[PDB]
RNA sequence: AAAACUCCAGUUGACACAAAAUAGACUACGAAAGUGGCUUUAACAUAUCUGAACACACAAUAGCUAAGACCCAAACUGGGAUUAGAUACCCCACUAUGCUUAGCCCUAAACCUCAACAGUUCAACAAAACUGCUCGCCAGAACACUACGAGCCACAGCUUAAAACUCAAA
């Protein structure tokens, strides 16, 4: 199962001849990492 | 030395291998990991080596040669931080368990 | 001195209320025991005398806490008495 | 190995920032690195006044380049990012989703110690 | 425990360190 | 919650360093600490300022600010009855826990048990 | 003839599982100023504060529904070989019947 | 002999408490879970008695928040005045 | 309705003195060493304004670490603040000093108003070495 | 208080080869010494146990040899106080030294003064009393962490370690 997660997880790779549009990609793309964690164990985005 | 090209121990056994492309062969090679899958890659090449039955894991000599690899590892070590005394304790009291083994499986 | 300069540290002032301002101050420095930190670094405690003065504050507060929940365990027995001939 | 190199970079423009990264990728796969994601953290403030290059730095654009490099490999990409001068701080890590999660079965708790003294008059 | 054994010693050890020091 | 006392000390059959090395034995007392008393204030300081910045600037007279240093005289007034005062409660009832001897009655009445 | 492992399965203290957060009923049975003794069954007595409201309907023999937060109230202490007991329950006084 | 007790493990056993952090993943760019349990003015990391948290957690936290204040994710003399708005979870009080 | 935190620099803040924000205000220092106690009232763009201390004001050797010294080094720059043209200050102190409320107490004395009150004593994390503990 | 500094002090901006607030009310790792800023690499002996004072490998701090670093602290030394005197306590300044590298030296109240492994539930103080097995050590005080001999990169050293006189105790 690992081997076939990993297998399905390579094609998105950043490879030399993906890697204008990728940065251009991770540029006009964000991603936030803050959560927040409340009184009771529940998760505040 | 195995060549960082070989495959680890865990891996080595799935059936899809040859026709996966070349990025997943090294990631999942030797190149793409560490000294200590190296060791047991090596320990297992001398258990297949030497030893009767590989896969017993609980006899004198498997435990002479899973010592033998961990006294090549504190020497490698070694002559890279020459400097260390806790390292180099390990490696003369490994040593000493071996020559008390070794005495042992002779006699 | 590489932070920002006016945030770190700092209360203001209700009414004119300097008193209760730099009180607030003064406490929270003290539940933080920076004032402690600044005492304690006046002059230099010698690595033995500090691990001597750590464990007799721990002591002291394994103590204190005990005492003060046997106290608070025992303010309700101090009622009025049931009893009272005997 | 999995390694996980967050990148504090100069606050720039578009295409002087992809040409850094484009850069450092570049480093990356050149020190014999396969780079699985990029992800952008975005321009913000500073915690506090970096200094690098003979420059101070008050901003900075915050990138994730998620990877795979050999085991001697890092300080080599160290050793450049040190040298780039569009770079405010570059650091490696191993990766916290490699790591794995134990399941924690609660808080178990502690009773007061007994028989720690003698049970004499004293 | 006082430290009467602890000083007699002591009080040997300076006196054959300043003998030596001496000759 | 206090803190757990596992392994802090120095025993037979512990592994360890001992954490802790306390002087005394830790069982609990049957008697509460007297309270500490107040320590010196220096009261009246900056009416005392104002009055004799005053003095130093209009060459020592009365007739010249009268009005603090009747300020001056009631903050020495109200010293004096705020030290009655203060007195008299620390007399009466401690703020709001309880006196010493109240509490050692309790602890007389609830004893601790170091022994069988 | 009943056994007395009997009488403890086919008794309502045995019956009703943890003290904590159980709702009893109890009579009041001892008065000093404002501090009524109530006992609900088991071995010792609570003793609640005066509600002040309905302040007056507080008498000897009153019956009074109890929280009854604890059974017994003791614990260890410091250096104590056994527990500090207090010889009397927890509880909170709901109002009456 | 019917009505005798018989053994078995404790009923009424209530699950074990869980801290409120405990089974999350907690990183050194969550900067705004470090900043909750990060003080507001000298930018102290709490204790486990403010805190509130399993040991496992509170080291996570401590780990977290030293890597992020050496990395640049934090300040270190304060807590962000973007995050002091989020929902408290330490048990302290300053104000009165 | 009120917030014992500052305002932030980068953004909107209803709050005003005399029309200006937060960040405009002049800043009062006061360095309360054990023995001396210094105020030196600066702009928001850092131009000296008013600069008095014990030794200044006239104490000598040892009442300069006294709580009426501070008291008159305060008021002293209190005044040379509203001669420059000073109201609103925020304070910073630096040092733990018998004169530290004292100083506050002559600024406000003075006549100058503090909107707010910070603490940079200089704490180390473990830096340099102090002297050796004294055989009193 | 004097002495000292005024090439001084306060705010701000640049800026380390030094030391690692809070977490630390946690009790972890290591054989012991020791180890609490961050990251990465290498990595934490033995699938019975005890066992080398005829060995090997380590061992806080201080110290020695050679070359560097320098904020701060600081033996020594100098100055000021104090005192009958003050070779000290108190204040100021500064050096060896603390740091790095390479090599020595091999000592501590190196003590948790409580040996390793396996197991159980009363002299007095201290940290309750024991069992099996093995190793090491001890046998009145002082002479004596001494003398002589031997070994050692140690040469004012360390380890091992007496006796003659003395006492009726320690
Ligand atoms: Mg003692
Ligand atoms: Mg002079
Ligand atoms: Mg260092
Ligand atoms: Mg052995
Ligand atoms: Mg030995
Ligand atoms: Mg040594
Ligand atoms: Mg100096
Ligand atoms: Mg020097
Ligand atoms: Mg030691
Ligand atoms: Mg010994
Ligand atoms: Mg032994
Ligand atoms: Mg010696
Ligand atoms: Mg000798
Ligand atoms: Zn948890």
């Amino acid at each position: 199962r690992e081997v076939l997660q990993l297998q399905e997880e390579v094609k998105n790779f950043i490879t030399r001849e993906n890697l204008e549009a990728r940065v251009e990609a991770a540029l006009d793309s964000r991603k936030n990492y803050n959560w927040a964690i409340t009184r009771e164990g529940l998760v505040v985005r | 030395d195995p060549p960082p090209s070989t495959l680890l121990k865990d891996y080595q056994n799935v059936p899809g291998i040859e026709k996966v492309d070349d990025v997943v062969k090294r990631l999942l090679s030797l190149e793409m990991a560490n000294k200590k899958e190296m060791l047991k890659i090596k320990q297992e090449q001398f258990m297949k080596k030497i030893v009767a039955n590989p896969e017993d894991t609980r006899s004198l000599e498997a435990r002479i040669i899973a010592l033998s690899v961990k006294i090549r590892s504190y020497e490698e070590h070694l002559e890279k931080h020459r400097k260390d005394k806790a390292h180099k304790r390990y490696l003369l009291m490994s040593i000493d368990q071996r020559k008390k083994m070794l005495k042992n499986l002779r006699n | 001195a590489k932070h920002l300069k006016f945030i770190a540290r700092t209360v203001m002032v209700q009414e004119g209320n300097v008193e209760s301002a730099y009180r607030t101050l003064n406490r929270i420095l003290t539940m933080d025991g920076l004032i402690e930190d600044i005492k304690h670094r006046r002059y230099y405690e010698k690595p033995c005398r500090r691990r001597q003065r750590e464990s007799y504050e721990r002591c002291r507060r394994i103590y204190n806490m005990e005492m003060a929940r046997k106290i608070n365990f025992l303010m309700r027995k101090n009622r009025a008495d049931p009893w009272q001939g005997c | 190995p999995r390694y996980e190199l967050a990148l504090i970079l100069k606050a720039m423009q578009r295409p002087e920032t992809a040409a850094t990264l484009k850069r450092t990728i570049e480093a990356l796969m050149d020190r014999g690195a396969i780079v699985r994601d990029l992800e952008n953290l975005g321009e913000r403030a500073l915690p506090y006044r970096i200094s690098a290059h003979s420059q101070q730095h008050n901003r900075g654009g915050y990138f994730l380049v998620d990877f795979y490099a050999p085991t001697a490999a890092v300080e080599s990409m160290v050793e450049h990012l040190s040298r780039d001068i569009d770079v405010i701080r570059g650091n490696i890590v191993k990766h916290p989703l490699t790591q794995e999660l134990k399941e924690c079965e609660g808080i178990v708790p502690v009773p007061l110690a007994e028989k720690l003294y003698s049970t004499k008059k004293r | 425990k006082n430290v009467l054994k602890i000083r007699r010693r002591k009080m040997n050890h300076h006196k054959y360190r300043k003998l030596v020091k001496k000759t | 919650a206090t803190p757990s006392l596992r392994g802090r000390l120095a025993r037979f059959g512990n592994p360890r360093k001992p954490v802790l090395k306390p002087n005394k034995p830790l069982i609990l007392a049957n008697r509460v600490g007297e309270r500490r008393r107040e320590k010196g204030e220096a009261t009246c300081i900056t009416e005392m300022s104002v009055m004799m910045a005053c003095w130093k600037q209009n060459e020592f007279r009365d007739d010249a600010c009268r009005k603090e240093i009747q300020g001056f005289l009631d903050c020495a007034a109200r010293a004096q009855e705020a030290r009655k005062m203060r007195s008299i409660q620390e007399t009466l009832g401690e703020s709001g826990s309880l006196l010493p001897n109240k509490l050692n009655k309790l602890l007389q009445r609830f004893p601790n048990k170091p022994y069988l | 003839v009943e056994s007395f492992a009997s009488m403890l399965r086919h008794s309502p203290l045995t019956q009703m599982g943890p003290a904590k957060d159980k709702l009893v009923i109890g009579r009041i049975f001892h008065i000093v100023e404002n501090d009524l003794y109530i006992d609900f069954g088991g071995k010792f007595h609570c003793v609640c504060r005066r509600p002040e409201v309905d302040g007056e309907k507080y008498q000897k023999g009153t019956r009074v529904r109890l929280r009854l937060l604890d059974l017994e109230l003791t614990s260890r202490f410091l250096g104590a070989t056994t527990d500090t007991t207090v010889l009397e329950a927890n509880a909170v006084l709901l109002g009456i019947q | 002999n019917e009505d005798l007790p018989i053994s078995m493990e404790n009923p009424y056993k209530e699950p074990l408490k869980k801290c409120i952090l405990c089974g999350k993943h907690v990183d050194y760019k969550n900067v705004q879970l470090l900043s909750q349990f990060v003080s507001p003015f000298t930018g102290c990391i709490y204790g486990r008695h403010i805190t509130g948290l399993c040991g496992k957690k509170q080291k996570e936290i401590t780990k977290a928040i030293k890597r992020a204040q050496i990395m640049g994710f934090m300040p270190v003399t304060y807590k962000d005045p973007a995050y002091l708005k989020d929902p408290k979870v330490c048990n302290i009080r300053y104000r009165e | 309705k009120f917030s014992i935190y500052p305002p932030i620099p980068g953004e909107e803040s209803s709050l005003r003195w005399a029309g200006k924000k937060f960040e405009e205000i002049p800043i009062a220092h006061i360095k309360a060493s054990h023995n001396n106690t210094q105020i030196q009232v600066v702009s928001a763009s850092n131009e000296p304004l008013a600069f008095a201390s014990c030794g200044t004001e006239g104490f000598r050797n040892a009442k300069k670490g006294t709580g009426i010294a501070a008291q008159t080094a305060g008021i002293a720059a209190a005044a040379r603040a509203k001669q420059k043209g000073v109201i609103h200050i925020r304070v910073v102190v630096k040092g733990l000093g018998p004169g530290r409320l004292s100083a506050m107490h002559g600024l406000i004395m003075g006549g100058l108003e503090v909107i707010s009150i910070t603490d940079n004593t200089p704490i180390p994390h473990n830096g340099c070495r102090p002297r050796k503990a004294r055989k009193l």
